[PDB]
């Protein structure tokens, strides 16, 4: 039938700001209708690796929800959101499941996110004591002990503030220049599945 | 909850802090030098002031932790980059007295001007100058004139200058847990802790002896032919039984004999191959000149440039309005932000310093996934001797048969190669000398086995028993004849030239058996050829995280410094100048016969 009520991608993908890598966005998208075809069809849109399901037949296979996940990282962390992988981003800011249903979307945005002097708007968590849990947000700026006295929150010998920023400048490498990733989780559950593809005439 | 996790966590905040304070260092530093405004200077200033502070505040924070309790090499070495006191332990009046010193022989050098006697209207400066009437004249008593009138005044206004700062340097260094200032400088070839590899501070002078004891019979059959040359040159005022009078050496202190090619030349009937008329006919400019050593360096199987590189680096002198510095500069800004400062013109000698400065640019880039504390130069020779390998593959006659710039119907004949040669010994042959005999003269008196009063006699007597170089008048301890090069003015090691000439022939050859060169030498090209690339990115993958030992051992399959290389490099002209030295008498007294 005539097919209206699309899901909510603009709010997400052309969102004029997005969230730290710590601190990163979580949208919920149900009851609509996703085209999942402009996403594959813009070429800036440069990698679209999509895992535990074909892009191919992303439009036909309908979900019961969609997680849509958004933060900036850095050219050289991108391959770390990924199942598997390891480091500062996969240990300490957003984890994935070796056993994840959905795909990852990243792209360059050097000319938004990014100012002469340098931005520093962004920031990322560099020390924590424990490796994180998947999908686990900690947004905790508690001081991290890295000897044997304690910190009690003072920033002195041995205690370091765990959030860096990323100073984004429009001159860096390919490797240090702001991507945009939005990583879409698709979920299954005992609930009626109301977020499908479109059906063609 | 160890001490070394504690010590890997602060090295990891400070390599974070300090990519960051570099780059906004080197950023300014770069809009500096491109363009010359005061606002820039004060930008300059004040970021090199945020840098120097911070290394020193983290350098305090970094000596909490010692040393003998680390067992992992990287974080120990690490460690001992980053505890390095540098001027920090004296006291603060004494730091800061040397620093005066260092600026005011910073100011004395570059403000130096020495002119005739009564036409004081006005006066001539060293660079624009003293260097034009060294490398052009060909009179004897106005180059002496010249001579003994910078060196005179250079020496009284900086012998006592000198004379507090070998002590003040000295006591640097005895606090520093070194044996002297020479030890100091020599404890960047230092290697400690790895098993087989272990490299001590002391053996390298002797092994700059062993190195030098098979230099000097080549450089004596060249300094035969340019005493034969200047016997065309000068008929009587040099002797053919002596040694070379200072002022004839075609620079101010004889560093470089390259200004003698004209009088030198072993076959003047035969033209040179200098290809600047082939790139201004065809209008070649210096865009598509990078372009073509982008070629070269994928040829060889190196990555190709990035494109932040083609659009901030500035190949071209802008203009008028804007003033800019025209050394050639290589800038490593770090965050993968590579550039090169070159106000190009269209020349063959241009295209090779460009050829040089994108191999210096290559050898920036293939570090870059080290740590920031060892992203350098296993040694201070390899940096310099991985662009002078690429400034020496570039100038073959192949290669630019190859891209074009030289005639298919060229003939290579053995002619053309001596005189190549010959050129290529009085570059790089005849620094040698005088490169061990400074820095050996220097240790010495950082030492104290030269006594404080006989600085003078020993030193020209060096310079007779190293380099065969008679002073023209006898000087007394009221000049200071070294200190009138830019290096040991403002505090330059100086050996380095010494290690990049061994390592260049070293890896010349290292690359030509790599590349299956069934040729001499100087012939081979080592373009289109992805076995010896992937032998050379083995090392320049490195850094300066492996000991030099490890990384020459990966690219020669030796351990040590050789100088067979080097007389391979240079064994037809070795055999020709041994053809034409029958009726010269090779060697030298140390007698002052000449003058
Ligand atoms: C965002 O803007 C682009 C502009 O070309 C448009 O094509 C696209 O449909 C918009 N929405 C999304 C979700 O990309
Ligand atoms: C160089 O500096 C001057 C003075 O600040 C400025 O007017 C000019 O635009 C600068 N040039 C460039 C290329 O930025
Ligand atoms: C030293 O620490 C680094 C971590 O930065 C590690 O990769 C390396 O393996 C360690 N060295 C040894 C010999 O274990
Ligand atoms: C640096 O100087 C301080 C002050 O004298 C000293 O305590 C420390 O041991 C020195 N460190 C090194 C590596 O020499
Ligand atoms: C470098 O080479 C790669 C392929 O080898 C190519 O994709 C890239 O565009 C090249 N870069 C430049 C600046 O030409
Ligand atoms: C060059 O080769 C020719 C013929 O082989 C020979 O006669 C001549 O002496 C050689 N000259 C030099 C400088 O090698
Ligand atoms: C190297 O390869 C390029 C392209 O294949 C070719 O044009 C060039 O002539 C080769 N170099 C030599 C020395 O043959």
């Amino acid at each position: 039938p005539n097919i209206t009520n699309l899901c909510p991608f603009d709010e997400v993908f052309n969102a004029t700001r997005f969230a730290s890598v710590y601190a990163w966005n979580r949208k919920r998208i149900s009851n609509c209708v996703a085209d999942y075809s402009v996403l594959y069809n813009l070429a800036p849109f440069f990698t679209f690796k999509c895992y535990g399901v074909s892009p191919t037949k992303l439009n036909d296979l309908c979900f019961t929800n969609v997680y849509a996940d958004s933060f900036v990282i850095r050219g050289d962390e991108v391959r770390q959101i990924a199942p598997g992988q390891t480091g500062n981003i996969a240990d300490y800011n957003y984890k994935l499941p070796d056993d994840f249903t959905g795909c990852v979307i990243a792209w360059n945005s050097n000319k938004l996110d990014s100012k002469v002097s340098g931005n520093y708007n962004y920031l990322y968590r560099l020390f924590r004591k424990s490796n994180l849990k998947p999908f686990e947000r900690d947004i905790s700026t508690e001081i991290y002990q890295a000897g044997n006295k304690p910190c009690n929150g003072v920033a002195g010998f041995n205690c370091y503030f765990p959030l860096r920023s990323y100073s984004f400048r429009p001159t860096y490498g390919v490797g240090h220049q702001p991507y945009r990733v939005v990583v879409l989780s698709f979920e299954l559950l005992h609930a009626p599945a109301t977020v499908c593809g479109p059906k063609k005439s | 909850s160890t001490i070394e996790e504690q010590a890997k966590t602060f090295l990891d905040k400070f390599n974070h802090e300090a990519e960051d304070l570099f780059y906004q260092s080197s950023l300014a530093s770069w809009n500096y030098n491109t363009n010359i405004t005061e606002e820039n200077v004060q930008n300059m200033n004040n970021a090199g002031d945020k840098w120097s502070a911070f290394l020193k505040e983290q350098s305090t924070l970094a000596q909490m932790y010692p040393l003998q309790e680390i067992q992992n090499l990287t974080v120990k070495l690490q460690l001992q980059a980053l505890q390095q006191n540098g001027s920090s332990v004296l006291s603060e009046d004494k730091s800061k007295r040397l620093n005066t010193i260092l600026n005011t022989m910073s100011t004395i050098y570059s403000t130096g001007k020495v002119c005739n006697p009564d036409n004081p209207q006005e006066c001539l400066l060293l660079e624009p100058g003293l260097n034009e009437i060294m490398a052009n004249s060909l009179d004897y008593n106005e180059r002496l004139w010249a001579w003994e009138s910078w060196r005179s005044e250079v020496g009284k206004q900086l012998r006592p200058l000198y004379e507090e700062y070998v002590v003040l340097k000295n006591e640097m260094a005895r606090a520093n847990h070194y044996e002297d200032y020479g030890d100091y400088w020599r404890g960047d070839y230092e290697v400690n802790g790895v098993d087989g590899y272990d490299y001590s501070r002391g053996q390298l002078i002797e092994d700059v002896e062993h190195t030098f004891e098979e230099i000097k019979p080549l450089y004596e059959h060249l300094h035969a032919y340019v005493r034969a040359k200047l016997m065309n040159a000068y008929p009587s005022y040099i002797s053919p039984i002596g040694c070379l009078p200072a002022h004839l050496l075609g620079d101010m202190w004889g560093r470089f004999w390259t200004n003698l090619y004209s009088l030198t030349v072993p076959f003047g009937q035969k033209p040179n191959i200098d290809v600047t008329d082939a790139m201004v006919d065809q209008a070649w400019d210096a865009q598509r000149i990078f372009k073509e050593a982008e070629k070269f360096f994928v040829s060889v199987g190196l990555p190709n440039m990035t494109q932040g590189f083609w659009e901030n680096s500035m190949l071209t002198d802008p203009g008028n309005v804007q003033k800019a510095v025209c050394h050639p500069t290589a800038w490593d800004l770090g965050k993968g932000d590579f550039r090169i400062l070159m106000c190009t013109k269209v020349t063959m000698d241009d295209f090779l310093t460009a050829h040089h400065e994108m191999g210096h640019i290559q050898y920036d880039m293939a570090y870059a996934a080290q740590p920031f504390l060892l992203r350098n130069g296993a040694n201070e020779g390899f940096h310099e001797a991985v662009g002078e390998i690429m400034s020496l593959s570039a100038a073959t006659p192949k290669h630019l048969k190859s891209i074009g710039l030289l005639s298919p119907d060229f003939q290579e004949d053995n002619e053309t190669e001596i005189n190549f040669l010959l050129k290529q010994a009085l570059t790089i042959v005849g620094t040698l000398p005088f490169t061990y005999m400074l820095e050996k003269w220097r240790w010495m008196v950082f030492k104290g086995e030269i006594p404080k009063d006989q600085w003078m006699k020993k030193w020209w007597e060096m310079k007779r028993e190293i380099v065969g170089v008679v002073e023209p008048v006898p000087h007394d301890e009221t000049y200071c004849d070294p200190a009138s090069l830019f290096h040991v003015s403002n505090d330059y090691s100086f050996i380095r030239y010494y290690t990049r000439t061994l390592y260049q022939f070293q890896f010349q050859e290292a690359l030509c058996q790599a590349a299956k060169h069934e040729g001499p030498l100087h012939k081979c090209d080592i373009s289109n050829s992805t076995e010896a690339g992937q032998k050379l990115f083995n090392m320049l993958r490195l850094g300066k995280s492996e000991p030099w030992t490890l990384a020459l051992e990966n690219v020669v399959g030796a351990k040590n410094m050789n100088v067979r290389p080097l007389l391979n490099y240079f064994e037809p002209l070795f055999t020709w100048l041994k053809d034409q030295n029958k009726n010269s008498f090779v060697g030298w007294s140390t007698d002052w016969s000449p003058y």
